[PDB]
């Protein structure tokens, strides 16, 4: 009789916890939903301003005369100058720069392949000692790698 | 692994300085005709004005996307905490049944 | 160690073979850009394409979201179903301790 | 933003036809290493993972193998007596049964 009586309470208690946490589950899907009303109408205003400034912007770009489509090839060259490291790097000379940085991401690439060898059967060799570890673990509980 | 890692970010970084320069061969074209040169802002300052405030806009929706998205975690865990209470309750209720 | 030398050499042909692969796993999305490589030869003016373009991208967009938001309650689901096993297993546990 | 900043002047354009041709030219190269004309960017993940699955035999087994060698730093005299020991307990056997 008593254990039941425990047992009852212990019910009591968890049926009060679960209104606090129903309550607290629907409040915060109501603020998902709001949340995701709020994401809506800023997306909504984002395409809206796109839009309005597409068809604002209709007329100018149009015209553009393939004459402001160099400075595209201004701002590429210099961004190769900074990220390559040839100040002196000239639209003229920078097919052998082209090749040698080539040469130099295949010799990167055949690198990085045979680290990768390496990595896999080192990263499986140490698969294979923690299977050893597991099977250990199981069948005899909690142990060091020494003693494994 | 260290050591394939730093490989492998060196292969990015070079990857991308030859792809740098494959921009450059490719626009040696457009390079070709530097010379030429047109009209430029006519309605610079309406435009301006517009790519700011729509600027604004897309900062806000970032900033509505991370909310939206940070709260359907909270949501998340709000609703396991309510199937383990669910579960709790079931498997107690079960158990004074039985007894 | 003739075999063993044998078998590096397969290795890094597997090893070459899945980089390449993984290569194009990784331009999957410059497959796509046919269409602006198709559309940059326009050399003229191509702004309807570029907006055929966007609402094709808004089609397929929509389709993913779609499918994530249908994968997100899936996993959800699980998620709950998972929490509900882990609560029962632990009342049982309970109760066998007890008894 | 290309259509509302059309003033970005097909420079976006530009670098999307050029790594439109970088992707021709990966896909020709797997094509060709990986000797499958029939292949497609659809498609290619499957044959990613088959040869996922290669790569991991090919390593599992070289594995194996480093295992061996490095255990083969043993010197001759403990495949004799090893050798010797199974001969006298069970008889005269091979050293490939042994």
């Amino acid at each position: 009789q008593e254990k039941i009586d425990r047992y009852q309470v212990d019910l009591e208690e968890l049926s009060y916890r679960l209104e606090e946490q129903t309550d607290v589950v629907e409040e915060a899907g109501e603020l998902q939903a709001e949340y995701e009303a709020r994401t809506e109408a800023t997306e909504q205003e984002v395409d809206e301003l796109k839009s309005q400034l597409a068809d604002y912007q209709q007329a100018l770009d149009v015209q553009q005369t393939r004459a402001i489509q160099y400075q595209q090839a201004l701002q590429a060259l210099e961004r190769a100058r900074e990220l390559c490291r040839l100040p002196d790097l000239s639209v003229d000379n920078a097919e052998e720069w082209l090749e040698t940085f080539q040469a130099k991401e295949q010799q990167a690439t055949e690198a990085l392949l045979a680290l990768e060898q390496k990595l896999s059967v080192a990263d499986a060799a140490h698969n294979q000692f923690e299977q050893a570890y597991q099977l250990v673990k199981n069948i005899v509980g909690e142990t060091s790698r020494s003693e494994a | 692994q260290q050591d394939y890692e730093t490989a492998k970010h060196s292969q990015h970084q070079a990857k991308q300085q030859a792809f740098a320069l494959v921009e450059i061969v490719q626009r040696r074209v457009h390079f070709s005709y530097s010379d030429s040169a047109g009209m430029l802002s006519e309605n610079a300052d309406l435009n301006d004005k517009l790519r700011q405030r729509l600027e604004h806009a897309e900062s806000d929706r970032s900033r509505a996307r991370e909310q939206l998205r940070q709260q359907q975690a909270q949501y998340s865990q709000f609703n396991q905490v309510l199937a383990s209470l669910k579960s709790s309750y079931e498997t107690k209720q079960d158990m004074l049944k039985e007894l």
